[PDB]
RNA sequence: AAUUGAAGAGUUUGAUCAUGGCUCAGAUUGAACGCUGGCGGCAGGCCUAACACAUGCAAGUCGAACGGUAACAGGAAGAAGCUUGCUUCUUUGCUGACGAGUGGCGGACGGGUGAGUAAUGUCUGGGAAACUGCCUGAUGGAGGGGGAUAACUACUGGAAACGGUAGCUAAUACCGCAUAACGUCGCAAGACCAAAGAGGGGGACCUUCGGGCCUCUUGCCAUCGGAUGUGCCCAGAUGGGAUUAGCUAGUAGGUGGGGUAACGGCUCACCUAGGCGACGAUCCCUAGCUGGUCUGAGAGGAUGACCAGCCACACUGGAACUGAGACACGGUCCAGACUCCUACGGGAGGCAGCAGUGGGGAAUAUUGCACAAUGGGCGCAAGCCUGAUGCAGCCAUGCCGCGUGUAUGAAGAAGGCCUUCGGGUUGUAAAGUACUUUCAGCGGGGAGGAAGGGAGUAAAGUUAAUACCUUUGCUCAUUGACGUUACCCGCAGAAGAAGCACCGGCUAACUCCGUGCCAGCAGCCGCGGUAAUACGGAGGGUGCAAGCGUUAAUCGGAAUUACUGGGCGUAAAGCGCACGCAGGCGGUUUGUUAAGUCAGAUGUGAAAUCCCCGGGCUCAACCUGGGAACUGCAUCUGAUACUGGCAA
């Protein structure tokens, strides 16, 4: 409120306005390939799993993802698909 | 500080003759030595345990003229010098400054040693001296700034004190003021009518 | 960025400093790992006044060490290469 | 007319009621000191440490002897 | 050099001994009350209400990021009061520089208060499942485009705070495709991912005459590492209470998904029915913790004010965001409590930051000064910001000293005081006499804390470069809040500077006089009966001393919870008496791991602190140097006498 740095306090929201942003369209190619995981095809994940393949690695790479959750997310998926083959 | 009061008394009730009113003329004759301090203490008191080394107590405390805030610290440093401990106390109560110049002739007494010395008058070593608290070390010499030597006080002073013996631990010029400080002072040196022992009993409880 | 700089002791009027290791943000006359030297601004000529423990400084700066332009005005005041 | 020293803290004078500081004290104004403990009313006070040019003049007497019950 | 340190006395009784409480002499205070009061240096100085808080001030910076230029300073196209360029002036942002906005970084550091919390904490060892802005080393790269947008205009709401909409545009702001590896996912294939640019100088070339071009400086980006700030887990200790006996339902555990940087019931799904506890669980009260300080022979007790580390917290309660890192002291939102501005719509705010206010209270500070020191943030640097600090005010609160004058001085004055009324005494005391006057007061000389930074030259490297940048000594003029500094010399005069407790014993220091178990005295036993060494005053001393007594508190003495180191027939104390599962111990012989214990080594035991020997403050206190200590803990490898386990 009172310091003269305040416009941080302007900058926060209209930072988190884009990042959140980015935050849901990460989740969403997340989510996407979750769409396709209970149908029974492993490639229509897959070729959705290659969709979020880089946004969740240029967000990664533009600051939000730690590199490790991202590691993480690209590892359970992809053993995701091939627990039933 | 200091007593600056009636201090013949305090050889009267104590009876030893530390050197207080010492002045030109040696003998006092007008005193009445050993006898009562006052008005009332014509008897002689029984003289107790407590009170025999309080006695002495004073007769420590009033040649050098260190106080009872003065003598305590004294004592707890000496603790840990080794030895004789009666010894290393007074090897902390022969570097006082108002020590060495009544030790040196200068001044017909303690007092008027402490003028000399309260009054900017000594230099010791290459250094104009102050406070007389301190404790001076061997191989140091004394000396006399040049504006207070030889003022019409120190000549008779010196007369009484040439027919002292000279008790060979530090030695004095006199003839341009200055001595030399060689070493500390042992048992074998002082009077020995000093009963020392008396005094380590009261900080020992 | 664990820098090399200085911190202070003394009395009142008469400062004696005591060169450290720390953090850029760590509460200047507080948390540090390991001394080396100290100094003296009132130097007297006698014994000592400041000391440096030179074997440290090219080592910690093999760390990394941003040294503070007081303790390289020491550098320069010690005859590093002398 | 005490005999003790007391200290400043500012000296008070007022616009309307406005409190505007000042720091100077001029020979000719009046002041409002601050948070002097034992200041009666009728105290004559020196500065400089010099002798007082004495008042007391505290003599009207009240009339009414009424007892209270807080 | 470094643990040379341990004492008692009064008090029950006619008297003694024992038992045993009581009390006192020591030391130490974050102190307070009263009496009184000169000075210097060094430390500390709201503990009680984390009570409520007026006022001012504590975190800004970069233009070498940029669009811009709102002030101000030049200069420039142009232009005159007509003193023929001494200059009035609108324009241009060509520069200095830069309010305001966007943007990079900080704002989580430092500071402040202990309310919570008995264990997610701390401390001290050990870890394995991570990250790491700024910093630093090495290794590749740093191409080419674009769309919005504040500011700035048009119009304009509102008392103000604070905004409104349509437009337009720049940037190390944001978003794209190419291109990626010793980086990531995956058995293996392969599949994806980054950014940037500003500034300085300059020769030919080049001139669309912003420059392109070479190069130095500075900067960005990907990654392997380190210093490292931090996160997480385990063991053992870390308080009182059993008049606190059962507690628990994500509670113990598995599988499966998810989760966070990281590991787990960290979270859903289902199965199993356990987990903890009488070797103290849960419940309750109180409390931050440690190094350490106080005392003490030692072991132990009490306690963590100042100092440094760790923790917690930010009016109360909660949540999440941004960022390297926060669930953020001086940030967002919601809610509540209580206040403040109002033109009555609507608006705000956080001192357990410095200084202060009222109140609470036996009690605790200038509504201060300067950024010179050191540290920090930003930046190229110059600088700015700095109540972090360096000082400076108030305070005999404490820890140490200085001085309050000295020699001579007998008729042994006066006066007071007591008295065989003779005398003695106060008392060398004073007066008197001879010096001297430290600090005073006062007048002037006058070191260091100052290192740097900036200006000029040359040289050593870089390169096309004799340029720039960097570096190297030198040269030049300057930077001190403190400060009428410390400190030295010189002046007249002893002129301004002594008081407080006590006197029956403990425990050193007396008779009267005045009151008569009256008024009073006091730490303890006890005094006062007109006829007091205990009461009141005076005088005489006493102890201390610019401090002194009392009061409150911890330890000692207290062997008065006795492991070191106590007792139980009669003094407090043996269950009314057996039985007995937990539990505690245990005869002898052989072998055996080596748990316990023991030796040695290694790493840790932060620094300060206590101690030992020195240096510097003139000496002391104080401030430090080296060293010792840190009595401890863990781990590795050895010994088998006695204990334990194991086996005969």
């Amino acid at each position: 409120n009172i310091k003269s740095a305040k416009k941080r306090a302007i900058q926060s929201e209209k930072a988190r306005k884009h990042n959140a942003s980015r935050r849901s369209m990460m989740r969403t190619f997340i989510k996407k390939v979750y769409a396709a995981i209970e149908a029974g095809d492993k490639a229509a994940a897959q070729k959705a799993f290659n969709e979020m393949q880089p946004i969740v690695d240029r967000q990664a790479a533009k600051g939000l993802i730690h590199k490790n959750k991202a590691a993480r997310h690209k590892a359970n998926l992809t053993a995701q698909i091939n627990k039933l083959a | 500080a200091r007593y600056l009061g009636p201090k013949l008394k305090l050889s009267r009730r104590e009876g030893t003759d530390l050197f207080l009113k010492s002045g030109v003329r040696a003998i006092d004759t007008k005193c009445k030595i050993e006898q009562a301090p006052g008005q009332h203490g014509a008897r002689k008191p029984r003289l107790s345990d407590y009170g025999v080394q309080l006695r002495e107590k004073q007769k420590v405390r009033r040649i050098y003229g260190v106080l009872e805030r003065q003598f305590r610290n004294y004592y707890k440093e000496a603790a840990r010098l080794k030895g004789n401990t009666g010894e290393n106390l007074l090897a902390l109560l022969e570097g006082r400054l108002d020590n060495v110049v009544y030790r040196m002739g200068f001044g017909a007494t303690r007092a008027e040693a402490r003028q000399l010395v309260s009054h900017k008058a000594i230099m010791v070593n290459g250094r104009v001296v102050n406070i007389a608290s301190y404790q001076v070390s061997p191989n140091d010499v004394v000396s006399i700034r040049e504006k207070a030597k030889k003022q019409s006080r120190v000549k008779a002073a010196l007369e009484l004190a040439e027919q002292r013996e000279k008790p060979t631990w530090l030695e004095v010029d006199a003839g341009k003021m200055e001595g030399t400080f060689k070493r500390k002072p042992e048992r074998s040196d002082l009077s020995a009518d000093i009963n020392e022992h008396l005094i380590v009993e009261l900080y020992s409880k | 960025m664990v820098t090399i700089r200085l911190a202070r002791h003394g009395a009142k009027k008469r400062p004696f400093y005591q060169v450290v290791v720390a953090d850029s943000r760590n509460a200047r006359n507080g948390r540090f790992i390991e001394r080396v030297g100290f100094f003296n601004p009132i130097a007297s000529e006698k014994e000592e006044g400041t000391r440096l423990d030179l074997d440290r400084i090219a080592h910690w700066v093999g760390q990394g060490a941003t040294i503070s332009d007081r303790v390289a005005a020491l550098i320069k005041e010690v005859n590093k290469a002398a | 007319v005490k005999a003790a020293r007391e200290r400043f803290g500012r000296i008070v004078q007022m616009h309307a009621n406005k409190r505007e500081e000042i720091k100077e004290v001029r020979a000719g104004d009046i002041a409002a000191a601050i948070g002097l403990k034992d200041v009666t009313t009728g105290d004559t006070l020196c500065d400089p440490d010099a002798p007082i040019i004495l008042e007391r003049m505290e003599f009207p007497e009240p009339v009414i002897s009424i007892a209270v019950e807080p």
